[PDB]
RNA sequence: CGGCCAACUACGUGCCAGCAGCCGCGGUAAUACGUAGGGUCCGAGCGUUGUCCGGAAUUACUGGGCGUAAAGAGCUCGUA
RNA sequence: GGGAGACUGGAAUUCCUGGUGUAGCGGUGGAAUGCGCAGAUAUCAGGAGGAACACCGGUGGCGAAGGCGGGUCUCUGGGCAGUAACUGACGCUGAGGAGCGAAAGCGUGGGGAGCGAACAGGAUUAGAUACCCUGGUAGUCCACGCCGUAAACGGUGGGUACUAGGUGUGGGUUUCCUUCCUUGGGAUCCGUGCCGUAGCUAACGCAUUAAGUACCCCGCCUGGGGAGUACGGCCGCAAGGCUAAAACUCAAAGGAAUUGACGGGGGCCCGCACAAGCGGCGGAGCAUGUGGAUUAAUUCGAUGCAACGCGAAGAACCUUACCUGGGUUUGACAUGCACAGGACGCCGGCAGAGAUGUCGGUUCCCUUGUGGCCUGUGUGCAGGUGGUGCAUGGCUGUCGUCAGCUCGUGUCGUGAGAUGUUGGGUUAAGUCCCGCAACGAGCGCAACCCUUGUCUCAUGUUGCCAGCACGUUAUGGUGGGGACUCGUGAGAGACUGCCGGGGUCAACUCGGAGGAAGGUGGGGAUGACGUCAAGUCAUCAUGCCCCUUAUGUCCAGGGCUUCACACAUGCUACAAUGGCCGGUACAAAGGGCUGCGAUGCCGUGAGGUGGAGCGAAUCCUUUCAAAGCCGGUCUCAGUUCGGAUCGGGGUCUGCAACUCGACCCCGUGAAGUCGGAGUCGCUAGUAAUCGCAGAUCAGCAACGCUGCGGUGAAUACGUUCCCG
C-alpha cells in the first residue's frame, strides 16, 4: 500500500465532502440511504459520464445533484428520464427528493471522466498506449491543467502476465497539500478480466 | 553517540543537605519512579549513620565514596582482530557513578531487615574500609594490575 | 537434534523424511542448536512446475540460519533444503579455522580494515 | 498455415496423447498436438527418406587466420 | 653478473670443547609436543664443517634461449662505435637433422651446515591423510653421465624497407655555448623503458622495440568433450617423452566489454547497530495464538525480519463458513416470459428437537383491460465463505520516511550503455555551494496541514469567580461580576532575524544576546521508481474451471474450547523500596435515549427495588482515580508472601451459562527463593511503575488492542567488533 487517496489527503483543506447534512440519531440510516442512492445512480446511468454525485438532506426534502458530461442523455425531453428517476427515488423512501442535473464545464479536465473514457476505449479493442496518449494530449490541451498522470494496471492487451504502465506530463506533486490533485479511478471490463485505470490531474494551487 | 557526545542532565542540589552527591545517591536508589520512597530511605540511612558515628553524615558519605571510588578499570578491546582485557584509567564522573552503584547494590543484598539499615551499615563499613564495595574495588584494581601487560594499546 | 515439521494439506511421508534429513546437520553446526523448524507447503495451481516449497530455521546458539527451496515433490525439496542449509552452516562457522585466513595478520602486509595502523612519530622521518 | 517462410480461427486434451529441420511447443481458455471451417503453395501430381553441390569466405588460388577467441616449435645452427 | 677452470675471503647458522651463570628456554591467534635442571637458553674464548655471497644492486648490464653478480688469476665467446684499408652479392629463411635447454627426477662416487617432499608426534577441527608448531629422510651441494619437459610468456617466428612527435636511461663518436669544471646544448650510431599521432583491432589495446604499411622463407589452426588419450612405432635405466586416432556425445565451448548483485576487498558515512546503563524474555502458575497429535468435526486464511493477544473492534444459540441427524428444491433471496385466483397475509390449536406439517377465524384494491401477492405448474434463472492471489482489479506489508529513481536535448561508444547523478566542501537529505560535455526537468527531500509550547484582540454559558450582596453548611450554593483561568474564532511570534569568530566571502559551521521557544522547537499525518509472482478469489469485485435434487438452502444438537508435548506474545509473582488495616491529597481524556442512570432503602458482596436529572462544558460516569502522604501491625518464614487448583453456596445477562460466561462469599492454599545457553525494548517527560477511558459488545474469555493522564530515572567514553 503506497499512496493514500488524494481526495482523502486534502479532505479538510482543498476538497469538499460529497454529502452535506447533519444527523445525530439518524446517522446510520442516512448513510444507508445515501449509499443506496449512489449505487442506484451509478447503475442506472452509464452512457453519460457521471462525474460526481452530491446529496443534501434537510428533514423531508432531499437534494441530489449529479454532474454529467451529457445532460441530454439523462433527461427525458418530455421528462421521461426525469419522471423515471424521480419515481424510483420516491421508491427509495427519500420522501420528497428533488434533483438538480448539472453539466461539467470542461470534461477533459475532470479526472473521473478521463478515467471513464480511457476505460471504455480500453474495453473494446484499443491498445492502451493509444488511449493514454490521447487522454494526456486532450487534457494537456486544456487551459488550466498543469500536470496529468495516467496509470492502468492488469492483464493489459489480453496478456497472461499483469503489468503496470504510467505516463506523466508536467507536475504532479502528490505530497504537496495545497496543490489540488483531481483523482479518478475506474475499472475497465475486458473479456480477459478487469483492468484498473487511475488518473491524476494537477491544476495549480488553492489558497 | 555516533555523531558525537550527548548533553548531560544538570540535576539539582538537595534541599536539606545542600550537596550534589546525595541527589545522585537518591537517583541511584530510585525504583519505579517512587522518588519519595527513595528520599525517605536515603534520609533515614544518613540519620542512622549520623547517630552511629555522631558527626555530619555527608563527610562520612564522602569518605566512603573515596574508599570505594576506583581509578583503574578493565575493558575488552579489539585491536588487530584479537580481544584482550585492557586496564584503562577512569574519568572522575565514571568513578563516582561506579562507586555509587556498587554501594547501592551491595547494600541491596545485605541482611539488615530494612533498606535503611542495610544502606546505613554498608556506608559505615565503607567509611571504615570494611565494606563489600571496598572489596569489589580491591578486586577491580587487582584485575587492572594483573593485565598491565596490555596497557600499551 | 529435535526438529518440528509443520506441513499442510497433502504431503504423506514428507515429515519423517524431512525430520531425518535435517536432524543429521546437528554435528555440522559448530555451536549447539537451540531450535529447528521445517515447514512444507504445496502450491495449489497445477501450472506451477515446482509446487513444493520447503523452509527451515535453525537457532545456532542465537544465530539465525534459514533456507528455502522449491521442488517437484517432498523428497527433492527436502534434499535441496539439506544442501542449502549445509552451505549456510559452512559459511556461518566463525570458529578459529573459519577466521584464520581473515585475521589481518600479514605483518605490514595485505592492508585490511582491522589491520593495525602504523605507529607514527611526531617529527618527519627525513 | 509460431518464426525462418505465402497462409488463423473454433472445438477436444491438459507435462498426457502427441509434434518437431532448428529455436522449441503439451499445466482445462494450445494460431506449434488431434479434428473441423478458412487460407496459402503446387498441381497429375504432392510430400517423406537416401545421396552430391550450393548457402560455407567452414581448407580461404580467386578468398581466412595465429597477443588475450583454435593456432609462433623452448632457443639456435644448418642439409635439401 | 657472457662461459669454463683453479685458488681464495668475511659475516651468519649449526655442532664440539672450556669458562661465567642460573631456572627456564622454544613456539603460537592461543597453546601443546620439544629442549633443560645430568646444568639448558644467555654470555665469552677456541675449534670443525657445509652452503649462500649483505651493502654495491635498479625496471641497470650481458647472453640465442634456459640464464648469469664475494675476490683474484688463467683460458675463451659474442656485441658496439669510428676509419673505411680489403673481397665483391659471398645474402635471407630453412622441411627433415644436429646441438643447447630452469626446476624436479634417475645412475655411479663423494659431501651434508641450513632448508626440507615423505614420515612422526602437537594443535585446530564435526572430521583433519592440510593450513600452524616441534622433529625430520630423500633432495638441495660437487664430479661424470642420463632426462628433454615449464605460465621454457612479450602467451607476439626470422629477415628487410617505410610511416608525427615528447621524455627518461645504457654504450660510443663528434660541432657549437665555453667556465671548457658542467646530464652545457646540439648532431649521429647502437640498445633499453614510458607517454602519445596517423593507422590497425571485436574490444582491450599496439603504436618507429607495431599488433601500422609491404616483400621473402618457416611453424601451426579449422566447434567443444572423448584426448594430447588408446593402438602401433621411436627414444629413455626408469619416471616418462615424441608421433598420434576413432566410436560415441553436446548446441555449444569461447574472447572482450556493459549494467547489476555479491566479497570472510578498500575508503567515507549513518541507525538503541554495538558500547554505557535501566528493565525484561528464556525457569513457575495462569491467559491468548500457533505447531503437532486426537477427533464425527476440531471451518478457512496468515509461516524469518515483514506468521504465531494475526483476519477475530467480542465462537454458549446466532455468528459459522465444519460434523451428525432431520427437511427442501425456480430453491433462503432476485427479475423476466406464460396458465389458473381472490387471496397473500396474519391470529390462535395440535404434532414435532426444530425446520416444517396440519386444523379453526379474517379477507385484496384498480377496473374490465388487467396491475400489485402468492400459489403450483413451469421456463429463462438464481445460488456457492467451491478451485486457482502463479490469470486479475482494488486494498495492504516490507526494504524505508532510506535518499534515492528517472526523463528531454546534447555529447562519447560499432553496441549493450555512459555523462547529467561523478570531484572538493556541506547537510537530516541528489540539501546546497564551488567545479565539471553537459544544459534543464520530473518523482522523491524540504515546505504548505493537524496537535503541542508563549503572547495579543474578540469572548462569557452549562465554564471562571478577583472585588460586592443573599447564602447554611453543602458547596459558585445563589444574585451578580471579564478581573484571573478555561472554552473557540482571528492574529502575532523563529525567519540564522542580529552580534562575534571560523570559513573560497560560498554553502555551511561554532558561540552569544533577545525571546515562551534557536537553529528542520516536540509529536503526528504524509511512504519516490520499484522489490519480494509478499498477503488477501473468505470485505468487495472479477477471467476461466467446477456443483446445481447438490459443494445451494432451512433446522436441532455438537465442534471451532479436544491434550503426552513443542514454540510465541503477555499477565501475576517469588516479597520488607513489602503484605494487611484506618485516615487522607491531587488528573486528563472519553461515553450515555428504550442509554447513563443519582438520593434512599434492602443485602456482607456481586447485587435487588426504585427512579431524581440528563441527547448532556449543566445530570450520570459518583463530588471522579491509583501509585502518594500519615498512623498501626506484621519481623524475613514457602510466611499475614504467592495466588493456582479444588469443595460448597450465590448474583447478573440471556430462550438457554453441561460441553462452554463474567462476577461475589466461605473454605482450600500448588509451583514459585529472581530464572542455563541464548535473547528483547528503551536516549527524557523516555524506560520503569500507577490508575482511568473507548471500540466490539445482551453478557463476557479483555491479562488483548486503541487512547489518556500521575510519579518519574540511569547512561552515551567512542565506532574496533555484531546487525541493517
Amino acid at each position: 500500500g503506497q499512496k493514500i487517496n488524494p481526495h482523502g489527503f486534502r479532505l479538510g483543506i482543498t476538497t469538499e465532502w460529497k454529502s452535506r447534512w447533519y444527523a445525530d440519531k439518524q446517522y446510520k440510516d442516512y448513510v444507508k440511504e445515501d449509499v443506496a442512492i449512489r449505487k442506484l445512480l451509478a447503475t442506472g446511468l452509464e452512457r453519460a459520464g457521471i462525474a460526481d454525485v452530491e446529496i443534501e438532506r434537510t428533514r423531508d426534502r432531499v437534494r441530489v445533484d449529479i454532474h454529467t458530461a451529457r445532460p441530454g442523455i439523462v433527461i427525458g425531453r418530455r421528462g421521461t428520464e426525469a419522471d423515471r428517476i424521480r419515481a424510483d427515488l420516491e421508491k427509495l423512501t427519500g420522501k420528497q427528493v428533488q434533483l438538480n442535473i448539472l453539466e461539467v464545464k470542461n470534461p477533459e479536465s475532470q479526472a473521473q471522466l478521463v478515467a471513464q473514457g480511457v476505460a471504455e476505449q480500453l474495453s473494446n479493442r484499443v491498445a492502451f498506449r493509444r488511449a493514454m496518449r490521447k487522454a494526456i494530449q486532450s487534457a494537456m490541451r486544456q487551459p488550466n491543467v498543469k500536470g496529468i498522470r495516467v496509470q492502468c494496471s492488469g492483464r493489459l492487451g489480453g496478456a497472461e502476465m499483469s503489468r503496470s504502465e504510467f505516463y506523466r506530463e508536467g507536475r504532479v506533486p502528490l505530497h504537496t497539500l495545497r496543490a489540488d490533485i483531481d483523482y479518478g479511478l475506474y475499472e475497465a471490463k475486458t473479456t480477459f478480466g478487469r483492468i484498473g485505470v487511475k488518473v491524476w490531474i494537477y491544476k495549480g494551487d488553492i489558497v | 553517540p555516533r555523531k558525537g557526545p550527548a548533553p548531560k542532565r544538570p540535576l539539582v542540589n538537595d534541599p536539606v543537605y545542600g550537596s550534589q552527591l546525595v541527589t545522585q545517591l537518591v537517583n541511584k536508589v530510585l525504583l519505579e519512579g517512587k522518588k519519595s520512597l527513595a528520599e525517605r530511605i536515603v534520609y533515614g540511612a544518613l540519620e542512622q549513620a549520623r547517630e552511629k558515628t555522631g558527626t555530619d553524615p555527608v563527610v562520612t558519605l564522602k569518605r566512603a565514596l573515596d574508599n570505594v571510588k576506583p581509578a583503574l578499570e578493565v575493558r575488552s578491546r579489539r585491536v588487530g582482530g584479537a580481544t584482550y582485557q585492557v586496564p584503562v584509567e577512569v574519568r572522575p564522573d565514571r568513578s563516582t557513578t561506579l562507586a555509587l552503584r556498587w554501594l547501592v547494590n551491595f547494600s541491596r543484598q545485605r541482611r539488615e531487615k530494612t533498606m535503611v539499615e542495610r544502606l546505613a551499615n554498608e556506608i559505615l563499613d565503607a567509611s571504615n574500609g570494611l565494606g563489600a564495595s571496598v572489596k569489589r574495588r580491591e578486586d577491580t584494581h587487582k584485575m587492572a594490575e594483573a593485565n598491565r601487560a596490555f596497557a600499551h594499546y | 537434534m529435535d526438529v518440528d515439521v509443520s506441513t499442510d494439506g497433502e504431503l504423506p511421508g514428507a515429515a519423517e523424511y524431512a525430520r531425518e534429513k535435517i536432524g543429521r546437520l546437528s554435528r555440522r553446526a559448530h555451536r549447539p542448536v537451540l531450535h529447528a523448524r521445517v515447514r512444507l507447503t504445496r502450491h495449489g495451481d497445477p501450472a506451477v512446475e515446482r509446487p513444493v516449497i520447503a523452509q527451515a530455521n535453525l537457532d545456532v546458539n542465537g544465530r539465525q540460519v534459514r533456507a528455502q527451496v522449491e521442488g517437484v515433490n517432498a523428497r527433492e525439496a527436502v534434499d535441496r533444503l539439506e544442501a542449502r542449509l549445509r552451505s549456510r552452516l559452512e559459511r556461518i562457522a566463525e570458529h578459529w579455522e573459519a577466521r584464520r585466513g581473515g585475521v589481518p595478520a600479514e605483518a605490514g602486509r595485505e592492508w585490511r580494515h582491522e589491520s593495525e595502523p602504523a605507529r607514527r612519530p611526531g617529527y618527519f622521518p627525513r
